[PDB]
This record gives structure tokens, C-alpha cells and sequence, in this order.
RNA sequence: GGCACGCGAGCUGGGUUUAGAACGUCGUGAGACAGUUCGGUCUCUAUCCGCCGCGCGCGUCAGAAGCUUGAGGAAACCUGUC
RNA sequence: UGCAUCCGGUGAAGCCGCCGAGUGAUCGAGUGGUGGAGGGUGUGGGAGUGAGAAUGCAGGCAUGAGUAGCGAUUAGGCAAGU
RNA sequence: GGAGGGGAGUGAAAGAGUACCUGAAACCGUGCGCUUACAAUCCGUCAGAGCCCUCGACGUGUCGUGGGGUGAUGGCGUGCCU
């Protein structure tokens, strides 16, 4: 999606890519994760586009997802439940909730979770 | 004059100015709103001040038997406590001084009519 | 550059007065029945029970 | 042409102007030469005035909001061929 | 400190004030607070007898300032627990 | 959570709490009174409006052989030592 306007998240572009991949993997595996607010803000489009790939479930899309997720159990869950679950929803798969700041460095924490309403 | 009770936290291991920065937010406010303000204040010096204010409110409610709903933070300030001297070695063999300051926090809550 | 002169009390206090903290704005919330103050930034989180409230 | 022959808490170290070495000359000698040649550490977190930008507070006799007049000031001002 | 007298747990010294006084260094056996054991006066004797500065010494604390910095060239994230 | 503190006690005194006799100055706060955002200030001194406090007299506020605090405003005014 849209690249970050400012400097990268983890201090380098490769670290940022690995960070986004790991965060997306954790979000798909658990269903909700807690992280600093900018991290979730950057994670939203990445996870939503991965879910969009998972929605139209074909071998091509499976390879497209696997070239970013790298975790096979999470890929199987994504293409078995998460994919079909959002079949009739057009966008807005995730939501961001702002929570209390961190104690060590006063970083703004936020919780990003998949929607389960319908 | 109004009935009142006081509490003191001596040798609190925070600098006096940093404690005053937090304290200046809860002058003249009631105990409950001051407690919430310090709870949601983004400073590490707010915890000791909130502890002092809670202790003063408990002292007023228990020993004098005052109603906590009428308590108001009337007088509050932070003084300077003893400071310890450390040494931070520097470039080209010189040694600088580091001061580890403390402070005393005094709070006086009083019962005021609604 | 080094300071050529010792700053007087007036200038020091006047510039020192600008180092201060602002009071965050609090709005009420109803969780588990009892009413308590929570910043409006955390209103939704408090309503979903994601904020530890002592 | 003036302004520390402007401007090194802005830069350079090519020259001059330490300690090494050589040539010519002087001195018996250590050494010396507004004589020559090769090489040779340029330190600092801006307190005050000053200047460039940006805010907070108050004032303009109630509290506000749109559109503006402008005292005053700044910018610009080159020239050729066919 | 010699000598002679006076004051003191019914509160001395020391410290902080008020009200005053002398031509000056200064004074108040005038008082209020704190304090808890030694002081005043006269006349002599002796001084480690008076600090504002020696880039003076020791201790304490200010300005700069809640500012610089928080010590490499690899990077951390999530869930759970205490 | 502790640290620390508020009651309760011991003590003649906790303005004696093992950070402890007396507790000055530098330095840092809190509360009250006056003053300060058209102003070029060796930061004081001499006049001085206003506001607040206080001592007397007479009425209900107004003077006085008064005293204090802060002081808008005007005049004057080139820190100390060697």
C-alpha cells in the first residue's frame, strides 16, 4: 500500500518489512494484538490486503500470501476460516482501539483486532 | 476556619521541580478530581503525589471523621530533600558531578461546604 | 559558546515558568456500574473493557 | 574605494610564523640569514544584544464572526542583435 | 584572665523580630518568640582581637538547565506468566 | 508494596523520633498585601498620586508634632578593588 511518508518503523526498511510480516502473522494467529499506535496504523492496510488476497482463494493468491506470511499454519487458517468468514464483507476487516499508554516510555499503545460482528 | 488533616511524604526520590510540575495541576481542586487528574497524568512523578493525597484523604476521613465527599486539596507543595553526590567520568580524564536529588511533599486537605 | 554572565532571578524564573504540564481532559464513563473519569481518547477502550481502571 | 587593508565561536592552511632535514653565505664552535627547498594537530553543547521564521498571553471599554482601508515598509529596476 | 559586685531552670548564652538610641566603629540590666546553663558591669593584665577581593582554602548551593548526553557500525515482535 | 505519614502513647519537652542539643547565611517553596504586558531601567536616591496596615482624637469618616509596606510618575545618577 501507501509507503510511509517519514522514516521507517524498525529503523530500516528490511526490519520494517519483517516487523509488518510478523505483526500480521500474530494478528491472524491470535485474533487481536496490542502494539504501539503507529505500528497498528501501518499494520491495518497490510493485514487488510492479505485478507483480501485470502478472500479470493486460489493457488495464485495462496502463493501471493505465502510470499509474505512465511508461516504455513497461519496461511492454512487464513485460507480456511478467515477467508470464507469475510466473504460478503467489502473492506474494513480490522479495527483499531486506542488504549492506555506504555509505562516505560509513554508510548501510545493501541489494540488492533479483526471484526467478528457478522 | 475549616477542619483539616495533613499527610507528608519525606525523602521521595524525585526532584523537587519535577514534582512541582505535577503538583501545580491539582491546587484547589477536590480530592476526587485531583486523584483522577494524577491517575491520567503522563508523568512518573504523579504516583507519589497521588499516594500523598490519598493518604491525606484517608487521614481526614478516619482520624477526624470527616466526610470524604467534602474534601478539597487546600495546600500542597514540594520542598527539597537531601541530595547525594555521584561522579560521572568524562572524556580526557575529567570527572563531573551528578546530583541525586530527593524531595518532601506536603498535602493539606480540608472539609468545605458544597 | 559559553554564557558570559550569570542569569538574574527574573529572567531565569520567567523562562522556567514555560516548562509545565497540561492537564488532560477527562470525561465520565459507566463501566461495571460505577461512574469514573476517563480521557475521551480512551472512551471506546473503556467501554469494551480494555483499560485497567483501579 | 570605505567598512579590524569586512567577513576563520563561517570554511581553507597554499604563503608567513615552532620543533625534522638539505643547499649557498656568515661564525673556530654552539648556531644564524625581513636567502632558497620538502614535510608540519585551525578547539567550543549560543547566556545577552543582533538577524531570519513560528507560537503563547494580554490589550484595542460587552462577547464573537466575515470582508477590508491603508499610515508605514519591503521586493524589482540589466542589456544585445536583426 | 587578677580583684570587687550583680543576674540566671521564676530561664544565661546563641538565633529570629519589634520599638528605639549615639558624632563613628556600634548600643539597649527595653521588650516578643525559640532555646536550655552559664553571663553582665567597673577597674586593671594578655591577645591566634575585626576580611571584600590574594586566578586565596574547606563545606554547602546557585546560572548555564530540566539543557547536552544516556557510550557504535546486529533489530527486535507477539502470546502467556509472575 | 514499602519508604513515609496521621491518630494513640512515653517523655518536663517529639519546635528531643536513633535523618535525633542549639539550628544562622547562601539556595528552593507555599499563602497574603501593593505593583507590573507603549516600555530603553550601575536597578538606587530626592519629590511623589494611588492602594493596604497600624497608633490617637473627634462620629458615623476625617485629620495628626503620626508611623509603616508597595509604589504610577518627574529630577539626578558611568558597580567595587588593585
Amino acid at each position: 500500500p501507501k509507503p510511509t511518508k517519514g522514516p521507517r518503523l524498525g529503523g530500516s526498511s528490511s526490519h520494517q518489512s519483517a516487523l509488518l510480516a510478523n505483526l500480521a502473522t500474530s494478528l491472524f494467529e491470535h485474533g487481536r494484538i496490542k502494539t504501539t499506535e503507529p505500528k497498528a496504523r501501518a499494520l491495518r492496510p497490510y493485514a487488510e490486503k492479505l485478507i483480501t488476497h485470502a478472500k479470493k482463494g486460489a493457488l495464485h493468491n495462496r502463493r501471493e500470501v505465502m510470499k509474505k506470511i512465511r508461516d504455513k499454519d497461519v496461511v492454512h487458517t487464513l485460507f480456511a476460516e478467515i477467508g470464507p468468514f469475510y466473504a460478503d464483507r467489502n473492506g474494513g476487516y480490522t479495527r483499531i482501539i486506542k488504549v492506555e499508554n506504555r509505562k516505560g516510555d509513554n508510548a501510545p499503545m493501541a489494540v488492533i483486532e479483526l471484526v467478528r460482528e457478522k | 476556619e475549616f477542619p483539616s488533616a495533613t499527610a507528608k511524604a519525606r525523602y521521595v526520590r524525585v526532584s523537587a521541580t519535577k514534582a512541582r510540575r505535577v503538583i501545580d495541576l491539582v491546587r484547589g481542586k477536590s480530592v476526587e478530581e485531583a486523584l483522577d487528574i494524577l491517575r491520567w497524568a503522563p508523568q512518573a512523578a504523579s504516583e507519589p503525589v497521588a499516594k500523598v493525597i490519598a493518604s491525606a484523604a484517608a487521614n481526614a476521613q478516619n482520624n477526624e471523621g470527616l466526610d470524604p465527599s467534602t474534601l478539597v486539596v487546600a495546600t500542597v507543595y514540594a520542598d527539597e530533600g537531601p541530595t547525594a553526590k555521584r561522579i560521572r567520568p568524562r572524556a580526557q580524564g575529567r570527572a563531573f558531578r551528578i546530583r541525586k536529588r530527593t524531595s518532601h511533599i506536603t498535602v493539606i486537605v480540608e472539609s468545605r461546604p458544597p | 559558546a559559553v554564557p558570559k554572565r550569570r542569569m538574574s532571578r527574573a529572567n531565569t524564573r520567567s523562562r522556567r515558568a514555560q516548562w509545565k504540564a497540561e492537564a488532560p481532559g477527562l470525561v465520565t464513563v459507566s463501566v461495571a456500574g460505577q461512574q469514573r473519569k476517563v480521557p475521551r481518547r480512551l472512551l471506546k477502550a473503556a467501554r469494551l473493557g480494555l483499560v485497567d481502571l483501579d
